[PDB]
């Protein structure tokens, strides 16, 4: 269940979920054919995230970050996390979204899926 | 007029006996329901200076709002006449009609409300319709939620304490729980027969509106058909197209999630949920003014957050907000460039824009189903729902037989 890029980002399928490679990382789609699908994207990154983000720690490390909320329809508004570590000299950028009727989503799998990326 | 005369003595004091009792309150109601001259009764109370007194003496906030929505919603040329009258009453004894169900509208709203909400029925025509389904008496599971049970959301027990904390903490179970209840949207359709479905429509659409307002209308509140034809009308829709958005809608719903869908949007929080037959969402019936329809400029534009979420759950005002919606949608479409939409023209290449700007009847089906995922998710941006198309698709070919 491990996938690995030819640039050397390496990162762990989310179970059910649809992959296909990018540029620089993975697309990830939820399988099914869902209502409300969550999608996740993971990419190595030289560009730094932009200044004054939000921070959380992630695991070992911390992790820079941005939600964002825009109008939706009857499934709830459209939520899409922006998040980064560092990871050596460059970047590990994650970005998720999902719709929500009750808030700000928590995007554990987004999280989780930044977590355990590294670039060897 | 007969019933002015009796209406006087009704709500008439004596010496040492200066209460009105809920029998007579009961009978002034009745008999202001009963009149075939509303404005001439109105003009006599008023002309007796019995009109305020009459206001002033029903005093139970639940015979309050039976006697001012009869009144607002019988009354033209005399309209005016009762709602200054009431305003008069109002000083100084200000609670009104505003407890309970009703307690996010000034009782002076809920007077213009019901005369908005009269005038829109008799004109647009959904005044009176008998009812032609019966309600499911189901209490969880998938088609729980109003449009099956005509349990109004606002009616609901509070959400169990335990359950309460579990969603403040964001506990992810029991989230699932009050939220939609459908993940394989096929699978749940597979386990309906062709009458099955063709009887949760009839069921659906079939029954009474579970209204706010019972009293605005001249007899019995309409059949939901009736006002999703009315809306259609209006809108340059169908009420089938409408129907198949509501029944998707109501499928993907319970009892449970009415609750957190209600009980969200009135809470400390003001939470932006989507309420009612259609799920329309509260900002967004703010923003383009869904209840334009039915209700003037100057009550619509007054309105608070929480009485706009309260008649979301008011199953006309949410017809009409549902059909609105979807013509915006439609124009909306009717406004894109195809080629910067790639993804959508995928997934639906039969697609006519143009077409969008007519009526449903001459949509290819592509139209609806691009339309299904555009009302469920953010419209026109290229991002598509995988399944509700086909969701929507199979409840419109009900609707279409
Ligand atoms: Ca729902
Ligand atoms: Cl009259
Ligand atoms: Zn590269
Ligand atoms: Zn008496
Ligand atoms: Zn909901
Ligand atoms: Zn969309």
């Amino acid at each position: 269940m491990t996938l690995t890029h030819p640039n050397g980002l390496v990162v762990e399928r989310p179970v059910g979920f649809d992959a296909r490679r990018s540029a620089e990382g993975f697309r990830f789609d939820e399988g099914g054919k869902l209502r409300n699908p969550r999608q996740l994207e993971v990419q190595r990154q030289d560009a730094p995230p932009p200044p004054d983000l939000a921070s959380r720690r992630l695991g070992d490390g911390e992790a820079r970050y941005k939600v964002e909320e825009d109008d939706g329809g009857s499934a709830g508004s459209e939520y899409r996390l922006w998040a980064a570590k560092p990871a050596g000299a460059r970047w590990i950028v994650v970005s998720a979204s999902e719709q929500s009727e009750d808030g700000e989503p928590t995007f554990a799998l987004a999280w989780a899926l930044l977590e355990r990326a590294r670039l060897q | 007029t007969a019933t002015s005369d009796l209406i006087e003595s009704l709500i008439s004091y004596s010496w040492d006996d200066w209460q009105v009792t809920r029998q007579e309150a009961r009978r002034v109601i009745a008999a202001i329901r009963n009149d075939n001259v509303p404005d001439a009764t109105i003009a006599a109370l008023d002309k007796s200076g019995s009109l305020i007194k009459l206001f002033q003496r029903v005093g139970p906030p639940e015979l309050a709002r039976s006697l001012i929505a009869s009144i607002a919603g019988r009354t033209t040329m005399q309209r005016y006449q009762a709602r200054n009258a009431l305003i008069r009453s109002l000083i100084n004894n200000p609670l009104g009609t505003q407890t309970d169900n009703w307690i996010y509208f000034p009782t002076i709203t809920f007077f213009d409300i019901c005369a908005d909400l009269a005038d829109a029925a008799g004109r647009l025509g959904f005044a009176a319709a008998g009812a032609t389904g019966v309600a499911s008496q189901a209490i969880q599971g998938p088609f729980s939620g109003v449009g099956a049970t005509g349990v109004n959301p606002t009616d609901l027990p509070s959400i169990a304490f335990g359950d309460q904390l579990k969603l403040l903490n964001k506990d992810p179970a029991t989230v699932t729980k009050y939220s939609n209840p459908l993940g394989d949207l096929g699978a749940y359709l597979s386990q309906l027969s062709p009458q099955d479905k063709l009887n949760q429509a009839q069921t659906l659409v079939g029954q009474p509106i579970s209204t706010l307002f019972p009293d605005a209308y001249p007899g019995n509140p309409p059949s939901r058909a009736k006002v999703m034809s009315a809306a259609a009308r209006k809108y340059d829709l169908t009420p089938q197209l409408i129907g198949a958005i509501i029944l998707a809608e109501q499928r993907d719903q319970t009892r449970d999630e009415d609750a957190k869908d209600y009980q969200a949007a009135v809470s400390i929080k003001s939470a932006n949920t989507s309420i009612g037959l259609g799920q329309v969402v509260v900002s967004t019936a703010i923003k383009y003014e869904l209840f334009t329809d039915l209700l003037g400029q100057p009550v619509r534009r007054g309105l608070s957050r929480k009485a706009v979420a309260t008649l979301l759950a008011s199953d006309e005002f949410n017809i009409f907000a549902t059909a609105r919606y979807i013509r915006y949608v439609a124009n909306l479409a009717s406004q894109q460039d195809l080629r910067k939409l790639p993804k959508t023209r995928g997934a639906f290449p039969s697609i006519d824009l143009r077409a969008y700007a007519g009526n449903p009847r001459n949509w290819p089906r592509d139209n609806v189903r691009a339309l299904a995922s555009e009302y469920t998710s953010r419209p026109w941006d290229d991002n598509l729902s995988p399944g509700w198309p086909m969701f929507v698709d199979d409840a419109y070919a009900t609707f279409l037989d």
